[PDB]
Formats: C-alpha cells, structure tokens, sequence
C-alpha cells in the first residue's frame, strides 16, 4: 500500500467538489453548496499497484484565502481546475492559481484540468457567451497555458458524463511515481 | 454544577509547608548508602523521640533564632520541617506554639504590640500559619470551598464574555486599571460544538477574537467539566482540528504559513482569521509532530523614563497617579457588580457568627484575649490587629489570593490580578485604619467604597462574638488535636524532614550543646550528650 496525497486548485463554481463525487460515488451531486475544505478517499489500482488516493478539495471564494495554504503541506500531487466555457477562470490559473501553489510547494507535480467538457459543444452554452462576447477554451489553447504553468499532463474533463474523468486521477498517481 | 476540584489533604499541606517550592522537598531518597542506612536511620530515630522533649525542642527553636545566617527563609522551612515530624502530636505541636506564643508576646509588650505576627520572619508566625491550616482544612472543605469555587468559576465565565489579549495580558472585563483594554476591539460571540477524539458533541461558547490556544482553553474546561487539573491532559498534546461537510482533516495553530506578518509584527492566529462561523464543528485531536507577536493591541514598548530633576521628590501618587477617567472606571464598576453576589457569599461564610465558628478560631482568640489580659494590654485595637494577624491576614487573604492552596485548577494572570483586588478588600475589613479616599487611592479602595464599611462592621462583629461564648479549654482543644493526628494516615516526609532537620544541627551544633549546657534542668536530663549520640550515628 502507498497513500497519495491529492489536492484539487481552482476558481469559485469550476466544478471541483463535482468531479470528486462524480469519481467516488459515480453520481453527480447537482445542488450547489460552495465547500470550505471537504476530504474524499478512493483505492484506485494503477500499473498493477494498489493506491489510497487522498483527495483533498479546496474553496474557490477569494474570502476563503486565508485557510487554503492548510491542505497544501506534504502534497504529492496538485489539479489545477478551470472551467472550459469560462474564460476567466482559464486566465485565473496564471493570476491567481499557479503562483499561489509554487509558493507553498515548488517541488510538487501540477496538472492542469478542463473542467465542464459537455458543455463546450452545447448548442445553449455557446449562445449565453457568445451575447457577453467571449469564446470557449479549445484544446490548443488549454495545453499552451499548461506548458506556460510548467504543468507534467493536461487533460480535458466533464463530471456530468464522466469523459476523461477516471483518466484525470489515473494520470494523476503516474505522476507521483516518476 | 456538579464537581468541586478539593485538594487531597497531603497536596494541600505541601502547598501550604512549602510556597516557594514547586514540590515539596521532603519527596525525596536520603542520599546516604546502604552500608550507612542502617546507622543513621537509628540516628534520625532518636532525634525524633529527641524532639518530644518540651526543654530540647524550646532550647533548639530558640538558639537559631539568635543566629545572623539563620534567615528568614531558614525560620519558615524549619517550622515546616517541625510540623511534619509533629504532625501526629498535635497535642504537643500546639504546647509548643503556646511557650513560643508567649514569649513573642513578652518582647512586644516592651516594644510596640501593634506590630506583632505583621509578617511571617519567625518561627512561631510560620508555626501558626500550619497550625491554622490543619485545623481548618475541614471547615475550608465543608463550608468555604463552595463560596470560593463559585468566585473563581464566576470571574472565569465574566471575563470569558469579552476579548483577552494573548500577549499583553490586556482583558475588556476586570477589576485592575492597569490590566483593563482601553481600546474597544471588534469581536462577535460563537457557540462551537466541540467533539474529543482521544464521541458526542458538546457545545463551546467562545469569540471571533480568541487565539487557537484560547480557544483550545475554553473547550477542554467544558469537555473535561467536572474533571481536576491533574486528571486533565497537558494542552500542548492537542491539537485544535476544524472539519466541515463529510470530512474536515484542517489543523489550527496559533503560528503557521497563514499568519498575518507585516514588517515586524506578527499577528496570531483567531478564530475570526481562519473565517471559522457559529456552530462549526471543532474537535480536539493529539499531536503528532526579530518579529514581535501581537494579538488585539500592539503592544505599546515606551522610552518612558527621563533622568530626574535634582531637587524634585517625585513620589509615587498625586502627579504620577492620575485620576482613573470615568470611560475606564465605570468598566471596572461593571465588573465589580457582576461579582457582588459571589464576594458577599465568600466573606459572609468566612465571618459567620450565627453558622458554627470552628474551635480552632475560638481557642486561639481566647488565647490572645488570655495573653492580652496576662500583660495588661486594655487597648482593643491591639487585641483586634493580634486576631487580624492571626487569621484572616494570615489563613484568608492567601487562599483568595491564589486558590492553587486548595483547588486542583489552572490560574490566569488577568485571574490573578482581579483576585488580588478582591482580597486587598478582604483585608481593608480587618485592618482599623481609616482612609478619606481620592485621587491616587488604591484600586480596590474606589471600587469597594460602598462595601468595606459593612465588611469592617463583620469583622468587628465576628471578634466580638466569638469573645461572648464560653471560653474554650485546652482539655477542649487537645480532644479535636488527638482526632486531628489520628485522620491523617501519614507519608508526608516525616524521615526525611529529620535529615534536614540534622543538616541545621550539624550547623549551629556548638551553639546549641551550650544553651543544652547552660541551663540546670538541661544538664540533669543530659539532652546535650543525647544530641552528641544522633551526631555521631548520622556522622
Ligand atoms: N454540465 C456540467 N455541469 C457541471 C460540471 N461540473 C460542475 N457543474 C455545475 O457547476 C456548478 C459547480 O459545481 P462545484 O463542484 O461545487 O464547483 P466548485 O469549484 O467545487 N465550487 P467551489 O469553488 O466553491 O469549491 C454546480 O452547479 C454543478 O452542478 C460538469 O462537469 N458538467
Ligand atoms: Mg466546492
């Protein structure tokens, strides 16, 4: 046995807690309740090792700066989160999000997450951004901020579908042993 | 409120033998080898059948006395030592106060007998100091313990009810001026529920404005309740673990990377600093492993001091005290009020006439209105300072001071200091001087103004009632000695209590074989050779 510790980074309504429950449970939550500091756990076997994946999930809320540092200690493995559809919080990762790890650990491995996938292609997502004149993030622009964070792999994912979900945290251990 | 944390008798005497000692110092091995163990426990044997002889031990007390290295210090431990090795003849402990009793009384007859038992730099004061003690370790049990323990639990809960700088020291509620926050913080009330992982959820009443540390306080005194101070664990070992949703797993501290620094400050930790709302569970888990810190106030370091003028008095009051503003003495008056019914309750008990006095107090202010009356002493303000320097200024006012003589519980410095007020006040009863009040008067003096009068008027009273009933004999007083030494099982030091007795005889050995050699009834039952067989045994 070898525990991993995992904590989950991002803006304020990404999707975060989502794709945690959507992981662990296989069921996708919903209602939306902005968490403070909720902690999941998962055994997950990768390259024929057995896991206890430690998940850790963060608040969003630039109110709850102060207590966020508190999960960051002894990390094995970081998830910057940033939704696909919101362009602001794609540039929150160089802004806020990716300086702010570096201070507290250095050392530490980053992956970067597209969160809300299904919503990308959405007839009725594109049409809301489109009349406050913004573009949804593309693949080549996600990887481009990825290389830019100094991030190991970047992977696009959706808590609703579960597409690239059991991949995101299956990278994530990989990550941890080289 | 069930659980009132008394001292177990030995911890209690301890405390009381020893005030500057931590722990006592009787609680250790000889120090002697096992080939001389035998020798000189024969040794210390015979000193102590020694020590029963009323010529030997009056002869002993009172050739150290006249020594110049025998200090104060020394006066006080010895009394101590000789009440230990007296302890199960109380009978005869007491035959001893009286003859040292009697001959304090002779000297201040011929000099000032205003003055007499004022400190605690004889043997005879400190003797009467442990006399007192024992005899009313009962009635401090039985009767005050619960008025106490309501005073102490009562300061606690009002002074809880605001903002305590971890630093300065500085509280919004008390009853010093000197320890009193003059700047009004912003702070809000939260009920925590407080869970001990070492389970229900207990509720916890604490502020936004409280420390990691402060907060860890107030929750250990709820979920260890009815629990003394040595049953409790050390607050060090925990850790103050904040959890939310399905799962918490965040560790608070006072000094972390969260911590606000800002050039050469560094603020600690709150509550209100991690964002931590009402009703949020917070439990008690263990551990498992320049800058200038400031909490509220940033705490005020002044180059105050100027060199004085050449001819100028200075004088510590009129110019230097200023008259408290009424802003800050209205806070205090607040806060004395909030206390009232605790500190009436406590001194009415202490001074009750109509419930039973304990014949400890009755005998021994028969025997100063007996030594009074022996020498002639008619002036009842002498009598009445006699009694006052007795017991109330001498039991009474340390027990207020610090009730770490007779509870198992933790004292704050703000605890302390409001403390202290209140016994200054105590003690302005039983003192006759009178005072007009104004300006630089103390604290104490302004807050208890419309109280000291009617708190005069009990002692005065207590005196004097106490005097009306029939006089206590010693016939009457040796009976509850003998059940007195009988109650206490023993393991107090009393072995070693003669060691260190010795280590004094070793001393001042030449100048007590003559005071032994001098004296006609002395030589004749051949105490000195006695003390030459325990010299030789021991060495
Ligand atoms: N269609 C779709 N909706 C999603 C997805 N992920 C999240 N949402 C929706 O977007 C909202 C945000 O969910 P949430 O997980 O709480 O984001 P968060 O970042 O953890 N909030 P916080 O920053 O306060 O911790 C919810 O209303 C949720 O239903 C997704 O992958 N697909
Ligand atoms: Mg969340």
């Amino acid at each position: 046995m070898q525990a991993i510790k995992c904590v989950v980074v991002g803006d304020g309504a990404v999707g975060k807690t989502c794709l945690l429950i959507s992981y662990t449970t296989n069921a996708f939550p919903g209602e939306y309740i902005p968490t403070v500091f909720d902690n999941y756990s998962a055994n997950v076997m990768v390259d024929g090792k057995p896991v206890n994946l430690g998940l850790w999930d963060t608040a969003g809320q630039e109110d709850y700066d102060r207590l966020r540092p508190l999960s960051y200690p002894q990390t094995d493995v970081f998830l910057i989160c940033f939704s696909l559809v919101s362009p602001a919080s794609f540039e929150n990762v160089r802004a806020k999000w990716y300086p702010e790890v570096r201070h507290h650990c250095p050392n530490t491995p980053i992956i970067l997450v597209g969160t809300k996938l299904d919503l990308r292609d959405d007839k009725d997502t594109i049409e809301k951004l489109k009349e406050k004149k913004l573009t949804p993030i593309t693949y080549p622009q996600g990887l481009a901020m990825a290389k830019e964070i100094g991030a190991v792999k970047y992977l696009e994912c959706s808590a609703l579908t579960q597409r690239g979900l059991k991949t995101v945290f299956d990278e994530a251990i990989r990550a941890v042993l080289k | 409120g069930s659980g009132i944390p008394f001292l177990d008798y030995k911890v209690y005497a301890e405390r009381i033998f020893f005030p500057g000692h931590r722990e006592s110092p009787l609680h250790r091995d000889l120090g002697v080898p096992e080939s001389r163990r035998p020798t000189v426990e024969q040794g210390l044997g015979q000193l102590s059948n020694l020590l029963n002889s009323k010529l030997f031990l009056t002869k002993f007390i009172h050739t150290l006395e006249t020594q110049r290295t025998f200090s104060a210090r020394d006066r006080a431990y010895v009394a101590s030592l000789l009440t230990v090795a007296l302890h199960g003849k109380l009978e005869y402990f007491t035959d001893i106060l009286r003859t040292l009793l009697s001959d304090l009384v002779a000297q201040y007859v011929a000099k000032n007998p205003k003055l007499m038992l004022r400190r605690t730099e004889t043997v005879v004061e400190k003797l009467l100091t442990n006399w007192m003690s024992i005899c009313l370790y009962t009635f401090v049990r039985d009767s005050v313990g619960e008025p106490l323990y309501m005073l102490f639990r009562g300061i606690k809960h009002q002074v809880d009810k605001g903002p305590v700088d971890s630093v300065t020291g500085k509280a919004k509620y008390t009853l010093n001026d000197n320890r009193l926050l003059r700047e009004d913080v912003e702070y809000r009330p939260l009920t925590l529920n407080a869970l001990l992982a070492v389970a229900q959820g207990v509720p916890v009443k604490v502020l936004d404005c409280d420390t990691i540390s402060q907060a860890k306080e107030k929750m250990l005194d709820q979920l260890y309740k009815g629990v003394p101070l040595t049953q409790r664990p050390d607050p060090r070992t925990l850790d103050v673990e904040w959890r939310s949703g399905v799962a918490g797993h965040l560790i608070l501290s006072d000094e972390d990377v969260t911590s606000e620094v800002q050039g050469l400050w560094r603020r600690l930790n709150t509550l209100q600093h991690y964002k931590v709302p009402d009703g949020a569970t917070v439990a008690l888990v263990p551990c498992l492993t320049g800058i200038r810190p400031w909490h509220l106030v940033k705490p005020s370091d002044e180059p105050e001091p100027p060199r004085p003028r050449r001819g100028s008095l200075r004088g510590g009051e009129r110019e230097r005290a200023k008259a408290i503003p009424e802003i800050y003495l209205t806070r205090l008056l607040s806060m004395k009020g909030t206390l009232q019914k605790f500190v009436d309750d406590l001194f009415q008990v202490i001074l009750s006439t109509s419930r039973p006095v304990p014949l400890a107090v009755k005998y021994f202010f028969d025997l100063l209105d007996e030594q009074a009356q022996q020498h002639g002493i008619s002036d009842q303000d002498t009598i009445h300072i006699w009694k006052t320097n007795s017991l109330p200024l001498r039991f009474w006012i340390n027990i207020i001071k610090n009730p770490q003589f007779v509870f198992d519980v933790q004292t704050s410095d703000n605890m302390d200091a409001v403390l202290l007020v209140i016994a200054q006040t105590f003690m302005d009863a039983c003192t006759l001087a009178d005072h007009k009040l104004g300006r630089d008067s103390p604290i104490n003096k302004l807050l208890y103004a419309r109280d000291i009068p009617r708190y005069k008027r009990m002692v005065e009273r207590y005196y004097a009632d106490i005097r009306q009933t029939v006089p206590a004999s010693d016939q009457e007083m040796n009976s509850v000695l003998a059940e007195l030494s009988w109650n206490y099982s023993g393991d107090l030091g009393a072995r070693v209590a003669l060691h260190e007795l010795y280590k004094y005889i070793n001393k001042y050995y030449d100048q007590i074989i003559t005071a032994l050699e001098e004296d006609g009834t002395a030589q004749k039952m051949q105490l000195g050779y006695r003390l030459q067989q325990i010299a030789a045994a021991v060495e």
